[PDB]
RNA sequence: GCUAAACCUAGCCCCAAACCCCCACCUUACUACCACAACUUAGCCAAACCAUUUACAUAAAGUAUAGGCGAUAGAAAUUGAUGG
RNA sequence: CUAUGUAGCAAAAUAGUGGGAAGAUUUAUAGGUAGAGGCGACAAACCUACCGAGCCUGGUGAUAGCUGGUUGUCCAAGAUAGA
RNA sequence: CCCAAUAUCUACAAUCAACCAACAAGUUAUUACCCUCACUGUCAACCCAACCAGGCAUGCUCAUAAGGAAAGGUUAAAAAAAGUAAAAGGAACUCGGCAAAUCUUACCCCGCCUGUUUACCAAAAACAUCACCUCUAGCAUCACCAGUAUUAGAGGCACCGCCUCCU
């Protein structure tokens, strides 16, 4: 008789309580007879770089300029990512300036998003 | 009641369930065998095979626990000879070994109850593999008052914190058939470890002096279930203490690797009442854990070794004198 | 009269759209927009094929294209399956006469009193409470539970009789026997794939138990027939089979030859337990498949009349009624319905004891029957040990 | 309402099946006929009527021998379970049939009248007139509708060309193609009319309640 | 004695009144809508 | 003397103009992940009951016409169209 | 059946006395039958405390020859044939 | 919180399950897979009755090892409520032996019996009920029914036997 809180895992009888998840996401699936069996790959494996050497900083110090802000624009890639390529050989059909053409055959493919941040 | 399980994953259990047993751990001590112990391994793991193909989670519940059956059984058949105990014994296989104790007091911390202080049951249920009692009891290892300078480690945190769970059902004292059973006395036991608790399960995880603990802990658990179950099948309980100290032998073994246990319990007398000054412990007596062979490549077994089996059948061999 | 009511079968698909049988049109269905529409066609998707195949969704091709698929209609007699005549069909299935009672010369194997095991009667009396009365922590145990403990401990109570000849530790006791024998009767290729436990084998096979001239003295038996009933009714008529014969292991093995086979209809429920004459028969069939094996293995798919008889025991029993089998095969031959039968040796309605109470009968406070078993036979063991004290 | 007829099945078989009572409650939910529900659960076993079914790739008149006549919660009469080939089946048992008898099911009409034993199957020309017979079928490769309860009685009254006229339990006759195949004797248990059930409580085990209304 | 009749169940409570048996009738889509519209914040119980 | 009594705006009403707007969610909604379908207003109410019947720009006109010719119903041809 | 209680502990309870208590019994759980309809061992009994016909929204400001009301000051004319 | 597919099967109860006795009749062979413990409930003096001498299934303890407090303080008026005791008499009370105390007997009317009913004024002599009788119906796959005239549905009646002046 209550319908203003939410609705979560605590709430009903048992099967309930047991089936409602609390937002984790999966890594395995149930075999026979209530066993569950996890997979390697569905387990996110973080990848951490190292850190030694490193000549940055949480923070960055109150004597560093000032600058106006320029979100980089698919123009703005361009002219610098493969334009001068094409000038360069524009003195002397696509692919070879790192344009791909379709997305199966790589692993991080960039729409749809197979991959994750 | 607190429900202790004897083939446990929570770490270093092994000292919690010396707490909760007032049970001292010393480590040391107090023929074509070999032939047919090979020929019983080969013809469960590669010689016998078998119609569905095998698959590596019930590996160790029908490959390596009818080799345990078939051990013993071979052990126990032609070792009669040597031992006319065994003869009329009684082998019990999957049969339950259950044990209900107290030991301490706690003041309930929340409800319509809080202060008022409330006893620490604890409950061992255990299906040992295998298992052998006698109708003669066995003899003593140590006096009835081995004083000796190790003492229980004190455990100073609440039993929850080591995983360890309250439940409410039947209270059962049973060690393997019921008080008119005339073999009531206990000889020996064998314990196969599951998969979870396995080497290479614990082999993912990356420290080496935890693979003992749940040998251990595993010992300690069922040999004070089965020896308590024992004793107080004679009319003995913490109020009226055990006279006579109670004895019995433990093998657990995860297939691969053997450990042997010999414990010996003086006490019941576990309650705060009763345990008042009582200087009395129990000890266990347990060896490392060995490997009995190196692989089964295809036929053969290279490496194997004898001093394991040796202790086996010097385990079976003791006699109720 | 068809089987199956209308409103319980898939469905009629529904009426298609009649765009599609208009030669030149081609209709606008909802495919487009990957949603169901109520007011357009409803399109036809090709059949989907996975490129992959997961094992957790797999679908088997059907039984026709499997590698070991044969035309002709093999007849399998697995654990499961029940002969309808029972005894006698399982001696026409194996070509074999019912000797009634078991052979004087095993049953003189233990009128002597030095194969006495210590404290015989009150030991097998305790052994049968202690698997029936305080097995469990309940007061009244089950069958699925100590049908096993009788016969597995009673083995182990006749086992220490090594003390008097140190050749009976020279056997084992092995469970999760699978041994598969095929063989041919009057074109009926048959075959038995034994899926049980509770078999013992030895290193010196057992000997023979019937005279060269007896075996010989049964073709003038005629073996029994029933009609209408084929001799095949309750068997599995099977289109995937091998022609193969396998005893259970492979080469080089101690104590490799069969000395009896333990059926134990355990089942809590009666109608999942075999009734006595299907007990009797799944006996002999084993008894013959396990035989046969031996036979197979030590001279090959020959039909022939064997020299050395190959001889096999077998105990079925449930827990208090015992069936104790002889069996003596003698021929490979067996496509032929006359010539030399094997034979087989059966007691049947054997009690070890007649009945048990778990806990004590009272009327008016004046117990009748006290706890524990009433009308004890001892004779059932000395069979049951009888038949394990032959071949040391 | 969601209600799928428990009568699902397709293949044949001898085991009982799990029937599921209906109360007098149709597809939609309402009482249809009252006076039903209740009583003792039942399994069906699935009485098969076309008495002469040969079985697979084979023909010609075949023997079958019973192997037991056994009490039905279902029917009236007592089933039997005939073995025959390779197959086992439940049919209508008559009055005199013991476990062990055999039983002949044949459709071939001879040049005339057959002596029938009291528990084949037979073709109506096959039979003389004046005999007995049960599970008579309306049109040949039908199956058994009419005389089939306990302890009823089906007269043979004549034959005309291609035809036979039989007297059905209710006292009337009807017409039928001599092919048609009935079974010669009585439907089992006789006297099933002299059963006083004594008290209410055996009428709930039966099945019924009492109902008032029915509108 | 009376006033006892909600014998709650929170099965039947979410079969009977639920956002899919709701939304499995054309009446049941009505009653959504109504409430969508007054503007509650408890549509389906 | 307590209790109280007082207040302004927060907003709203009617017009005019202009056509308005990361994740999860139909299974037990807010849950990462497996083999059917949609397409005539009756009647309260008047006739003092009730049964046929009973309403949903200006002008022509409440005219023709309909109607237990009762209660009532009712055209067309043509005419011309930011504020309180 | 009696007594207490009658805004009561309770919009039908309490205390005693009683009928059944291996059966046509009692009961937890999910599903079904929907309003001129369901269900009913027929009592017009029951279908969410109020059923000779549930409840909610709409037509609806239903209609009411019936009941009740109808608000500042002052003056003046003003009543009992009948169809 | 589950299960890879296909075919095969799957006749005999449960009652300590054995004696008697009954009726209500109660999974595997082939093909595919060598993967491992993730996710959620876990509290309390609690829930439905507006806050409550009411309602609330199962296991175990059968008088308690667990749980609780009938008197805010006083005095001991009437009327009221519950209880205990009572001389002699023992229904003369009263509509009636209602209540209470004691435990016995006999008959008569109605209904055959057990059961069901007016949740919240009627538990009955009413309803139902075995037994009997009457009426209708010759038969397929959604009820009756996977039924077939000794069957099914709808009605009346109510086993069975025998008839249509004392007080
Ligand atoms: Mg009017
Ligand atoms: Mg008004
Ligand atoms: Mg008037
Ligand atoms: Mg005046
Ligand atoms: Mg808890
Ligand atoms: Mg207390
Ligand atoms: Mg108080
Ligand atoms: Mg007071
Ligand atoms: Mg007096
Ligand atoms: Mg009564």
């Amino acid at each position: 008789a209550d319908r203003m809180s939410k609705w979560t895992s605590k709430r009903g009888p048992r099967s309930f309580r047991g089936r409602k998840g609390r937002g984790a996401k999966g890594i395995g699936f149930l075999t026979s007879g209530w066993r569950f069996v996890q997979i390697k790959e569905m387990v996110p494996e973080f990848v951490v770089p190292d850190l030694t050497g490193f000549k940055l900083k949480p923070y960055v110090s109150y004597l560093a300029p000032e600058s106006e802000e320029t979100p980089l624009t698919a123009a703005q890639l361009f002219s610098e990512a493969v334009a001068p390529a094409i000038e360069k050989d524009f003195k002397d059909n696509l692919e070879k300036y790192g344009f791909e053409p379709t997305q199966e055959g790589k692993l991080f493919q960039l729409y749809p998003r197979n991959f994750l941040r | 009641k607190y429900m202790v399980y004897p083939q446990t994953f929570a770490l270093n259990a092994d000292r919690w369930y010396q707490y909760f047993t007032k049970t001292v751990f010393l480590s040391g001590l107090p023929a074509a065998l070999r032939a047919v112990a090979c020929d019983c391994l080969l013809q469960e793991h590669f010689y016998l095979r078998r119609r569905r193909r095998v698959h590596r989670y019930e590996e160790s519940e029908v490959i390596s626990l009818p080799f345990l059956d078939q051990l013993v059984s071979t052990l126990v058949g032609l070792l009669s000879p040597h031992n006319p105990a065994l003869a009329a014994a009684a082998l019990d296989y999957r049969c339950p070994v259950h044990f209900y104790w107290v030991r301490g007091e706690e003041i309930i911390p929340r409800g319509h109850r809080r202060g008022r202080i409330d006893d620490l049951r604890y409950q061992i249920d255990d299906k040992p593999n295998n298992q052998i009692r006698i109708s003669k009891q066995l003899a003593e290892f140590v006096p009835l008052d081995y004083s000796v300078p190790i003492e229980i480690p004190t455990i100073k945190c609440k039993p929850d914190k080591l995983p360890l769970f309250k439940r409410q059902y039947e209270n059962h004292i049973f060690v393997g058939s019921k008080t008119a059973d005339p073999c009531c006395y206990g000889h020996t036991q064998f314990h196969l470890l599951p998969d979870k608790l396995r080497r290479e399960r614990l082999l993912r995880q990356n420290c080496a002096d935890q693979i003992e603990v749940v040998f251990r802990a595993n010992a300690i658990a069922s040999l004070f279930a089965w020896t308590g179950a024992q004793a107080m099948y004679q009319g003995f309980w913490s109020e009226a203490d055990v006279t006579r100290p109670f004895v019995s032998q433990a093998v657990i073994t995860d297939g691969k690797y053997f450990s042997f246990f010999c414990y010996q319990l003086n006490t019941l007398a576990l309650t705060t009442q009763a345990d008042q000054n009582n200087p009395r412990k129990n000890i266990c007596w347990g060896t490392q854990s060995k490997p009995l062979y190196e692989t089964i490549e295809d036929n053969d077994v290279k490496g194997f070794n004898d001093d394991v089996l040796l202790q086996i059948v010097h385990f079976l061999l003791n006699r109720p004198k | 009269y068809e089987w199956g009511v209308r409103s319980t079968r898939k469905s009629e698909p529904p009426p298609l759209d009649r765009v599609y049988e208009i030669p030149g049109l081609e209709p606008i269905t909802f495919a487009g927009k990957m949603h169901f529409v109520p007011w357009l066609a409803r399109p036809i998707f090709p059949p989907w094929d996975r490129g992959y195949k997961d094992p957790r969704f797999y679908r088997s091709p059907p039984l026709h294209e499997h590698p070991l698929y044969k035309d002709q209609a093999c007849y399998i007699f697995h654990h499961r399956c029940r002969l309808l005549e029972g005894v006698k069909q399982a001696l026409w299935l194996t070509k074999t006469k019912l000797i009634e009672g078991l052979p004087e010369k095993v049953l003189s194997l233990v009128d002597d009193p030095r194969n006495h095991i210590e404290n015989q009667d009150e030991c097998v009396l305790n052994v049968i409470s202690h698997a029936r009365l305080w097995q469990t922590t309940e007061e009244i145990p089950k069958r699925e539970t100590y049908c096993p403990v009788i016969v597995d401990n009673l083995i182990q109570l006749c086992k220490s009789q090594i003390l008097k000849h140190p050749s009976l530790a020279r056997r084992i006791c092995v469970q999760n026997s699978t041994f598969s024998a095929t063989w041919n009767r009057e074109s009926l290729l048959l075959q038995v794939r034994g899926s049980g436990g509770a078999r013992l084998s030895t290193k010196d096979p057992l000997p023979t138990i019937a005279s060269r001239e007896e075996i010989e003295a049964t073709k003038n038996h005629v073996l029994e027939t029933f009609y209408p009933i084929s001799p095949i009714i309750d068997l599995h008529e099977c289109n995937i089979y091998d022609v193969k014969n396998d005893t259970g292991f492979q080469e080089g093995y101690p104590y490799p030859y069969p000395h009896t086979l333990y059926l134990l209809d355990k089942a809590n429920l009666r109608p999942h337990r075999l009734q006595p004459d299907q007990l009797r028969a799944k006996m002999i069939l084993f008894a013959f498949g396990s035989a046969l094996a031996q036979a197979r293995l030590l001279y090959g798919n020959d039909a022939k009349v064997l020299e050395q008889p190959v001889v096999v025991q077998s105990v079925g029993t449930d827990g208090r009624v015992f069936h104790f089998l002889v069996f003596q095969l003698n021929t490979t031959d067996l496509d032929c319905n006359e010539g030399v039968k094997n034979l087989a040796w059966v007691d049947s309605d054997q009690l070890l004891y007649q009945h048990f109470w778990c806990l004590p009968v009272i009327k008016k406070r004046v117990v009748v029957e006290p706890v524990g078993p009433v009308g004890f036979k001892p004779e059932t063991f000395r069979k049951f040990l009888a038949l394990y004290l032959h071949g040391a | 309402a969601n209600f799928v007829s428990w009568k699902s099945r397709t293949k044949y078989t001898i085991t009982p099946v799990k029937m599921r009572k209906s109360g007098g409650r149709d597809h939609t939910g309402r009482i249809r006929v009252h006076g039903i529900g209740g009583g003792h659960k039942q399994r069906y076993r699935m009485i098969d009527f076309l008495r002469f079914r040969p079985e697979e790739t084979k023909s010609g008149p075949f023997e079958e021998k019973v192997i037991q006549v056994r009490y039905d919660p279902c029917r009236s009469a007592d089933i039997a379970l005939v073995a025959g080939g390779s197959r086992k089946r439940w049919i209508i048992a008559t009055e005199n049939m013991q476990a062990g008898d055999t039983i002949l099911n044949s459709n071939h009409i001879g040049r005339m009248a057959v002596a029938a034993r009291e528990g084949d199957a037979h073709p109506l020309g096959a039979l003389p007139v004046g005999t007995l017979i049960n599970n008579v079928e309306s049109e040949p490769g039908r199956g058994a509708q009419y005389i089939r309860a306990a302890g009823t009685c089906g007269v043979l009254l004549r034959k005309v060309n291609g035809t036979a006229i039989i007297q059905l339990p209710s006292k009337r006759q009807m017409q039928v193609l001599e092919t048609c195949v009935a079974t010669v004797g009585r439907v089992s248990n006789v006297d099933h009319n002299k059963r006083v059930i004594g008290k209410a409580g055996r009428n709930r085990w039966l099945g019924k309640r009492p109902n008032s209304g029915r509108w | 004695a009376r006033g006892n009749e909600y014998q709650p169940s929170n099965i039947k409570r979410k079969n009977k009144h639920g956002w899919v048996r709701r939304l499995s009738t054309p009446a049941g889509v009505q009653v959504i809508l109504r409430r969508m519209l007054k503007g509650r914040k408890s549509l389906s119980h």
